[PDB]
Formats: structure tokens, C-alpha cells, sequence
């Protein structure tokens, strides 16, 4: 490799230079047409709308400013849009405009109508091994630029893993994405991909996103997660015990990145070693794996959602669909005054 | 079967982000 530390020192330029003089206010509300809900959580829903002038499709993410003060999530809140508008990635969802009104925080993104990987994965059941290896090679390239950025995830998972439509993954959900040299300590992510570090609270570092790759190649091979059960607690006890069982129709390279993977010991965890990411993309499992062709796309994928029309919503669940008011009162002013 | 014990689990839906 020669190309791959040229591209990633450009990208570290083009990256810092957004991230130091964030952009602002690049939209407002009334140029959208609302449509559908395509997703619903905490802080608002998740709208497909289309832009008035362009006639281009986006997905309009809605933060309910109060709630985000409420769940004192101010300052992911911050870290989500800032990193978001200075990172540039082809397995990245992209932001296109950010604004704000009175009551709420606005992120608008390219719109990716393939739905989550969640869905996908759950009606077929399994990916064969070539399926899962195709998914996992973009998160590992992902993983890879962004933690080159000091750029920590946190929260990988099918939920948020959206397939475009030549079939390809684009990782949505910075919620919990952190600019950070260093440990951190926050308690954040999903229960079935929490690292061992985690949760026991120790502080931890970017070796739990390689964890949480190992939880997702193997929910994507396996059908279901490592680490299950009906209540986060016990969840958790399963993840700090470190015992691991594979299926039977797991290959003998699949196992043995996942051992490698899922390791407790910081130590020797793939990923976190001298040879950081080689280590990975250097394993048999990921001997067929063409690095460069995943990156600019040129392979073939396994799966092609059936497209149907620029505004489709075929490849996303329904959601109940609530009123949108904006108060006569700017609310948390101050709180969000860099957004 | 394992897969059996999962699909029966309330754990199958799409799942909340946690924080605390
Ligand atoms: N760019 C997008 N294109 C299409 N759908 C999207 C897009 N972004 C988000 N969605 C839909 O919205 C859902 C929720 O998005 P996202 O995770 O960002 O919201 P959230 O409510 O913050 O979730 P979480 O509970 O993880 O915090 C995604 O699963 C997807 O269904
Ligand atoms: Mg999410
Ligand atoms: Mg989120």
C-alpha cells in the first residue's frame, strides 16, 4: 500500500479544514416537501422529503431541540452534525444541508431508499459468508478513514446500515460519533454490540468498533448476534463473561477473525494492534477481498434492492405520522447556538 | 436451536440506542 496513507493524508486535510470552520444554515424548512416518516426515534422522526428546486430526494433527520436538552444529548447532538458535514466517504451517508428553527435541529441527507441492512437480514435470515464479506469489507475501509480522523463510532449495527442501490452500504446514525484522541468514557451504544469495556466502565478507545465489527459479521453470518437474550442485563453478562459459541456452518477462517475480534483483551484484539487495521484486511477470511475495488466500488453486489421510483418507500416499515409545529419562541437558544 | 431460541427472544425487532 502507497495510495492508501496518500489518500488518508489529503482526507485528514479536507476533513480538519470542515471541521474547524463548520458550515451553517444551509437550508430551511419551507424549500422541503414532507412526505413520509422513513424512521422514528428519541429526539424526532426521520422524514423522506424532496427539495423543492432540485427535485432531488433527501431524508430529513428532525431533532426536537427540548428532548435533546432533556436526554442531555447537547453535545453528541453537536458532535453528530459537525463531524457529519466534514467527513467524506462512499460508505458514508452524506449531509447535505444542516439548519435550525425555533424548536428544532435539522440534518438533511442523501436520501438511501434500499431501507436498513436490519430488514434485509431478518426476512432472509443469513448471509452466506461471500454476502457478509462484501458488508464487512466496507466497514472495515470505513472504520479505517474515520479513525484515522481520531473519529470514534459507537454504534455500528444493521439498524444503521443502509443499502444504496448498486447494492453498497451507507452508514448512517453519528449520534454518538466523537472527534477524540485518547479514552473516552461514555456509555453509549446498543446492548448486542456494547464492548466489554464498555460496560464494565473502564474508559475505552476506537478498539470497540472493531469489537462491534466482530458482533456484526457474525450476526450477518450467523442470522442472529453472539451475545443475546431479553434483557440488556443479561446481554451484557453474556459480553463480559467472553465466551462465544459459532454456528456449525461457520468456515474456519469466519471463526477465527471473529475470536479475533471479539477478544476482551484490549491486547489482543484485531485492530488494535501495531499492525492496526492490516491485521484484518490481511486475514485469510478476507483473502479473497479486493480493498480497492470495494472502495471504488467496482465489485459486483450480492444484493440489489428492488428499486421502483425516486421517492420509494417499499424498503422501509411504517411509521404513525405526527404533527409538526414550530414554536413562536426560539427554545435552547444558547445550547445550540454552534449548530 | 439457537436460531429458534432467538426468534422466540423479544429481541428480534429493531433496536433503541442506549445512553446513561
Ligand atoms: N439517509 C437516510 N436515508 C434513508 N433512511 C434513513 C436515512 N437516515 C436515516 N434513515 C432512517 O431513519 C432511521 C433512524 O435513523 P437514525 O438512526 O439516524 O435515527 P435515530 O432515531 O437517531 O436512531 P437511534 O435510536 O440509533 O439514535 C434509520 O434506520 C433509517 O430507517
Ligand atoms: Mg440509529
Ligand atoms: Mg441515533
Amino acid at each position: 500500500q502507497e495510495s492508501v496513507k496518500e489518500f488518508l493524508a489529503k482526507a485528514k486535510e479536507d476533513f480538519l479544514k470542515k471541521w474547524e470552520t463548520p458550515s451553517q444554515n444551509t437550508a430551511q424548512l419551507d424549500q422541503f416537501d414532507r412526505i413520509k416518516t422513513l424512521g422514528t426515534g428519541s429526539f424526532g422522526r426521520v422524514m423522506l422529503v424532496k427539495h423543492k428546486e432540485s427535485g432531488n430526494h433527501y431524508a430529513m433527520k428532525i431533532l426536537d431541540k427540548q428532548k435533546v436538552v432533556k436526554l442531555k444529548q447537547i453535545e453528541h447532538t453537536l458532535n453528530e452534525k459537525r463531524i457529519l458535514q466534514a467527513v467524506n466517504f462512499p460508505f458514508l451517508v452524506k449531509l447535505e444541508f444542516s439548519f435550525k428553527d425555533n424548536s428544532n435541529l435539522y440534518m438533511v441527507m442523501e436520501y438511501v431508499a434500499g431501507g436498513e441492512m436490519f430488514s434485509h437480514l431478518r426476512r432472509i435470515g443469513r448471509f452466506s459468508e461471500p454476502h457478509a464479506r462484501f458488508y464487512a469489507a466496507q466497514i472495515v475501509l470505513t472504520f479505517e478513514y474515520l479513525h484515522s480522523l481520531d473519529l470514534i463510532y459507537r454504534d455500528l449495527k444493521p439498524e444503521n446500515l443502509l443499502i444504496d442501490q448498486q447494492g453498497y452500504i451507507q452508514v448512517t446514525d453519528f449520534g454518538f460519533a466523537k472527534r477524540v484522541k485518547g479514552r473516552t468514557w461514555t456509555l453509549c451504544g446498543t446492548p448486542e454490540y456494547l464492548a466489554p469495556e464498555i460496560i464494565l466502565s473502564k474508559g475505552y478507545n476506537k478498539a470497540v468498533d472493531w469489537w462491534a465489527l466482530g458482533v456484526l459479521i457474525y450476526e450477518m453470518a450467523a442470522g442472529y448476534p453472539p451475545f443475546f437474550a431479553d434483557q440488556p442485563i443479561q446481554i451484557y453478562e453474556k459480553i463480559v463473561s467472553g465466551k462465544v459459541r459459532f454456528p456449525s456452518h461457520f468456515s474456519s477462517d469466519l471463526k477465527d477473525l471473529l475470536r479475533n475480534l471479539l477478544q476482551v483483551d484490549l491486547t489482543k484484539r484485531f485492530g488494535n494492534l501495531k499492525n492496526g487495521v492490516n491485521d484484518i484486511k490481511n486475514h485469510k477470511w478476507f483473502a479473497t477481498t479486493d480493498w480497492i475495488a470495494i472502495y471504488q466500488r467496482k465489485v459486483e453486489a450480492p444484493f440489489i434492492p428492488k428499486f421502483k421510483g425516486p421517492g420509494d418507500t417499499s424498503n422501509f416499515d411504517d411509521y404513525e405520522e405526527e404533527e409538526i409545529r414550530v414554536s413562536i419562541n426560539e427554545k435552547c437558544g444558547k445550547e445550540f447556538t454552534e449548530f | 436451536t439457537t436460531y429458534a431460541d432467538f426468534i422466540a427472544s423479544g429481541r428480534t425487532g429493531r433496536r433503541a440506542s442506549i445512553h446513561d
